[PDB]
């Protein structure tokens, strides 16, 4: 109260100095029985990657995505993420990811991010300004490169404009650079509009091959079926926990509630767009949310010039939370509840006020 | 031919668990009052979201092609309800002038909403009848496909969905049990 | 209606409060609405912003 | 190595026609690029050199 009132003598009166919270004991975290693994050997580990002009998209749904496996291996060269801090991976969960399996020449390595031009960010893979995921990389020199060359990976010189994001154009069709119609034909001003890569094993970083996988994440408003590599805790009831559904956090108290979701619908939201009803995702029943309680703290006090003697009210919070007093304004701590009605001096709400009397605080 | 669509082709447009309260919604929804096309086997436009319905005694309609060419070259979505179950391909099939891969999934008044990726919604009641209910999603198809038009394999309806703006009233159970469309009168507005 | 004049405070009261609330709701051109989604997200610098 | 070398042209062709603002410019670099592309297929290294020497001066002034 002296330092909320920034003085050494505080008058008589009821103080509001701080603010009461009941605080976590626990953490619990439920997940359905998802044992399967998310396939990203079958992308980091392939033997066959694709041409960057015709990149292959593969979805990653209804797994388990550790990606500890990829990010502290420092086998990459690249890992660079947007939107998305690379060390909470594994906390998030996704409607899906998906990667974006391609190779280009490790000079051509940054152009692969949003907001990025050059002729693989404008005709051959484009993202997009507001991209979300992370892009990884690495040298593939031992692998793609060929000692006669490896010419079995294409790319697009010519377009006749740029690509949207994530815009896939295979078209083969010859492009036309002289003001003549090319009608399939190369010749003058007539190119084919693909050229190949020339990977060998000799050749210096800038021109050895990189194998770039791009995972987009997509955090929607909906439920995620890729999620990390987390463990299931035990269902806690009727006490103030941390909380974690399929990637839903926040804190709060959790009941069996009486509320009757349909089959489609995972979790619900009050009248203000607040979370208060989530299915649990293992025996799909459903549980209410309640925050856990908080309210003023309250000082009352008589004037430091009588005595120090202080009585404290916690409003709103009942007792069984925080000379006990359980009243409508909250729980009054240290004042003497009597039976004789006085004249009011310091009020504390709903009919209750406090005096100090033959002596000591009552209410 | 055409029929009174009243207030059919709301749906429930998230898995998010309301009640007791008026939401305000934007999504494609088929507008109330509008015209539908009565059919009694044509490739018809897709738009943005097709709005379909059926009244059918011996259940004949089976399913649905989804694409642009609707014509092998490309990848079409095919779905058909046969016996026990419903099967989802989206192969470059070729198909009949008179008809009746990448993902492959299996799972009287009948309400179905196809938009897109590519959601199904749908409603079946006993019995275009007039009232009011909302289509609930049965699956979600997370498919790459392009769709422009599609075809309808075997009365019924067609309609179109568009960006309208909807007041849905949820019930204390959490049913939408009544609807506002903001653009149909003043009123409304 | 009688009593509108004491109805009429309460609802502009009321009112208020759930406006209040609902702009908990906008983003104002953060990634989310959501401080809680942000923080498990972003990490500290980027989250600052 | 010819290989890096028809790589280092094809980077050259992008940006020449990137900044050719003019007509003339990108006409020219479109016949350095079919020049260099058929010196590489007939592995002829000095054509193919000189062509990326060539459009090196020209993006230059095209910056600059
Ligand atoms: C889906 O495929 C259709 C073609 O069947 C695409 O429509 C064409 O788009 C081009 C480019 O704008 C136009 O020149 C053609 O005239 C359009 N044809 C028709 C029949 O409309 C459509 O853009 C594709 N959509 C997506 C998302 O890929
Ligand atoms: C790829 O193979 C290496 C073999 O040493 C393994 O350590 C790594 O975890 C594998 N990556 C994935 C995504 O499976
Ligand atoms: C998970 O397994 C338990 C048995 O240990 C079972 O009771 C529960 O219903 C299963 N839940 C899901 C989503 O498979
Ligand atoms: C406050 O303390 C002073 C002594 O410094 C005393 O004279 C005065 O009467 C006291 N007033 C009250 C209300 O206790
Ligand atoms: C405090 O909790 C008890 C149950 O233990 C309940 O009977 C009582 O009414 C509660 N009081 C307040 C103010 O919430
Ligand atoms: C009021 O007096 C009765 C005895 O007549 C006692 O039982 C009750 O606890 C008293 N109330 C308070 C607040 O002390
Ligand atoms: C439906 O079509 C008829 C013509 O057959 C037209 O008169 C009527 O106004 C149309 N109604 C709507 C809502 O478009
Ligand atoms: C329905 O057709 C599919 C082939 O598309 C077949 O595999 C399935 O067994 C058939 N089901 C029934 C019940 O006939
Ligand atoms: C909710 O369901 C119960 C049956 O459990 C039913 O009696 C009640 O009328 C329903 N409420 C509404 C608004 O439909």
């Amino acid at each position: 109260t002296k330092c909320t009132l920034k003085s050494f003598t505080v008058e008589k009166g009821i103080y509001q100095t701080s603010n009461f919270r009941v605080q976590p004991t626990e953490s619990i975290v439920r997940f359905p029985n998802i044992t399967n693994l998310c396939p990203f050997g079958e992308v980091f580990n392939a033997t066959r990657f694709a041409s960057v002009y015709a990149w292959n998209r593969k979805r990653i749904s209804n797994c388990v995505a550790d990606y500890s496996v990829l990010y502290n291996s420092a086998s990459f060269s690249t890992f660079k993420c947007y939107g998305v801090s690379p060390t909470k991976l594994n906390d998030l969960c996704f409607t899906n990811v998906y990667a974006d399996s391609f190779v280009i020449r490790g000079d051509e390595v940054r152009q692969i991010a949003p907001g990025q031009t050059g002729k693989i960010a404008d005709y051959n893979y484009k993202l997009p300004d507001d991209f979300t995921g992370c892009v990884i990389a690495w040298n593939s020199n031992n692998l793609d490169s060929k000692v006669g060359g490896n010419y079995n990976y294409l790319y697009r010189l010519f377009r006749k404009s740029n690509l949207k994001p994530f815009e896939r154009d295979i078209s083969t069709e010859i492009y036309q650079a002289g003001s003549t119609p090319c009608n399939g034909v190369e010749g003058f001003n007539c190119y084919f509009p693909l050229q190949s890569y020339g990977f060998q094993p000799t050749n210096g970083v800038g021109y050895q091959p990189y194998r770039v996988v791009v995972l987009s994440f997509e955090l929607l408003h909906a439920p995620a079926t890729v999620c990390g590599p987390k463990k299931s805790t035990n269902l806690v009831k009727n006490k103030c926990v941390n909380f974690n559904f399929n990637g839903l956090t926040g804190t709060g108290v959790l009941t069996e509630s009486n509320k009757k979701f349909l089959p489609f619908q995972q979790f619900g939201r009050d009248i203000a767009d607040t979370t208060d009803a989530v299915r649990d995702p293992q025996t799909l029943e459903i549980l209410d949310i309640t925050p856990c309680s908080f309210g003023g703290v309250s000082v009352i006090t008589p004037g430091t010039n009588t005595s120090n003697q202080v009585a404290v009210l916690y409003q709103d919070v009942n007792c069984t939370e925080v000379n006990v007093f359980q009243t409508r304004a909250g729980c009054l701590i240290g004042a003497e509840h009597v039976n004789n009605s006085y004249e009011c001096d310091i009020p504390i709400g709903a009919g209750i006020c406090a005096s100090y009397q033959t002596q000591s605080i009552i209410a | 031919a055409y029929t009174n669509s009243f207030t059919r082709g709301v749906y429930y447009p998230d898995k998010v668990f309301r009640s007791s309260v008026l939401h305000s919604t934007q999504d494609l929804f088929l507008p109330f009052f509008s015209n539908v096309t009565w059919f009694h086997n044509p490739v018809l436009p897709f738009n943005d979201g097709v709005y379909f319905a059926s009244t059918e005694k011996s259940n004949i309609i089976r399913g649905w092609i989804f694409g642009t060419t609707l014509d092998s070259k490309t990848q079409s979505l095919l779905i058909v309800n046969n016996a026990t179950n419903v099967v989802i391909k989206v192969c470059e099939f070729q198909f009949c002038n008179d008809p009746f891969c990448t993902f492959e999934y299996v799972s009287n008044l009948r309400e179905f909403v196809f938009k897109n990726y590519f959601k199904i919604y749908s409603k079946h009641t006993p019995i275009l009848p007039q009232g009011f209910s909302a289509l609930e999603p049965l699956v979600d198809l997370p498919i790459g496909i392009n769709i422009t038009r599609f075809q309808t394999l075997l009365a019924y309806y067609v309609g179109y969905l568009q960006p309208r703006t909807f007041l849905l009233k949820y019930n204390e159970n959490g049913t939408i049990t009544d609807a506002v469309d903001c653009a149909l009168d003043p009123l409304s507005e | 209606s009688a009593l509108g004049k004491l109805q009429d405070v309460v609802n502009q009261n009321a009112q208020a409060l759930n406006t209040l609330v609902k702009q908990l709701s906008s983003n104002f051109g953060a990634i989310s609405s959501v401080l809680n989604d942000i923080l498990s997200r972003l990490d500290p610098p980027e989250a600052e912003v | 190595n010819d290989d890096e070398l028809h790589m280092l042209m094809t980077d050259l062709v992008y940006e020449a026609l990137h900044f050719a603002k003019d007509e003339e410019i990108k006409k020219r670099v479109f016949q350095l690029f079919e020049l260099a592309d058929k010196a590489y297929k007939n592995n002829d290294r000095q054509k193919l050199e000189k062509v990326v020497e060539e459009l090196k001066e020209l993006l230059e002034r095209l910056l600059s």
